């Protein structure tokens, strides 16, 4: 089943953010150098690239329904570009500190940004990118934000304060706070996308990945094996696997039922920072960004 | 600044 092939890999400066376009065979990379690139990974030709800033751009997503990309950087700013024309649609200071993570609501015109300023902010692009809410309560850098795809009126924030908080849009306190026991903090949080399990997953500098039942708050499993900071861990949308990546230079694929490692890949680009899975499992594509570039893999 | 990388 698992038959991993390299679709396209290219070298670049450190890739901190990465995302797939849902209908074009494109991947967006956002770099530590302030540059962002959109690649057609089937033709292996650049669609568009932009020197956005001189600071790191840690976060970037497509907003395909608007033909946009949205990026956030260490200069504190969110910028949005039309990927067909190159037009800079908006450019604003979002936080008084680094932006770590951006999430886009699946149907409503909302973007979340998580920041070193200890907050998550909600922006509405149908209201001139107005700040509609600030979510306060975390006590260290907010490293990752993610909507619950099964109920995107709620979202999770993962924080170096060692917690995940789950929030409701329009409400000022978390529905709950998970104490992860990941004492070096949480770098990443993700939701299992299918209706049969209320699961989330967290990755930490403490070398662990943990699976959580968000209804009971129980830790279902702890996945050990990475040898340095775990940058991310995600559930694949269609295959029964979890995919993680680490500053140890490896991607790991784990069985999502037994939680045992199935495959370890060192693709030779040094530290791994970010991950994307194709929205619809097209060719079972995944992509990861590293110190020295990115790779797009077909898993089977 | 922690997590500068």
């Amino acid at each position: 089943k698992l038959d991993i092939k390299k679709t396209f890999s290219n070298r670049s400066d450190r890739v901190k953010g990465i995302d797939f376009h849902p209908t074009e065979p494109w991947v967006l990379t956002t770099l530590y150098s302030g540059r962002v690139e959109i690649w057609n990974y089937e033709t292996q030709v650049e669609v568009r690239s932009i020197q956005v800033t001189e600071t790191p751009v840690r976060a970037g997503k497509f907003i395909a329904r608007k033909n946009w990309i949205i990026v956030g950087s260490d200069d504190f700013r969110i910028r949005v570009f039309n990927y067909n024309t190159g037009e800079k649609v908006v450019d604003f200071e979002a936080h008084p500190d680094y932006i770590r993570s951006i999430a886009v609501h699946p149907t409503k015109p909302y973007v979340l940004s998580g920041s070193d300023d200890l907050t998550v902010k909600l922006w509405n692009w149908e209201n001139n990118w107005a700040l509609e809410q600030t979510f306060e309560g975390h006590e260290h850098f907010v490293m990752c934000v993610a909507f619950n795809p099964k109920d995107p009126s709620t979202f999770a924030s993962g924080c170096l304060d060692r917690t995940v908080k789950v929030w409701s849009l329009g409400q000022s306190t978390p529905n709950f706070t998970l104490t992860t026991g990941q004492e070096r903090g949480v770098n990443y949080v993700d939701y299992y996308p299918l209706p049969d399990k209320p699961y989330m997953i967290t990755a930490s500098d403490d070398l662990t990945i943990k699976i959580w039942d968000y209804q009971t708050k129980s830790c279902v499993a702890t996945l050990e094996g990475h040898m340095s900071n775990v940058s991310f861990a995600v559930f694949h949308p269609t295959l029964p696997i979890i995919i993680s990546g680490s500053e140890d230079g490896t991607l790991k694929i784990w069985n999502s039922s037994t939680y045992k490692v199935e495959k370890t890949l060192n693709v030779g680009l040094e530290r791994s920072w970010c991950i994307a899975t194709h929205p619809t499992g097209r060719k079972n594509y995944i992509a990861s960004g590293f110190d020295n570039g990115f790779t797009v893999l077909s898993l089977g | 600044k922690t997590k500068l990388l």
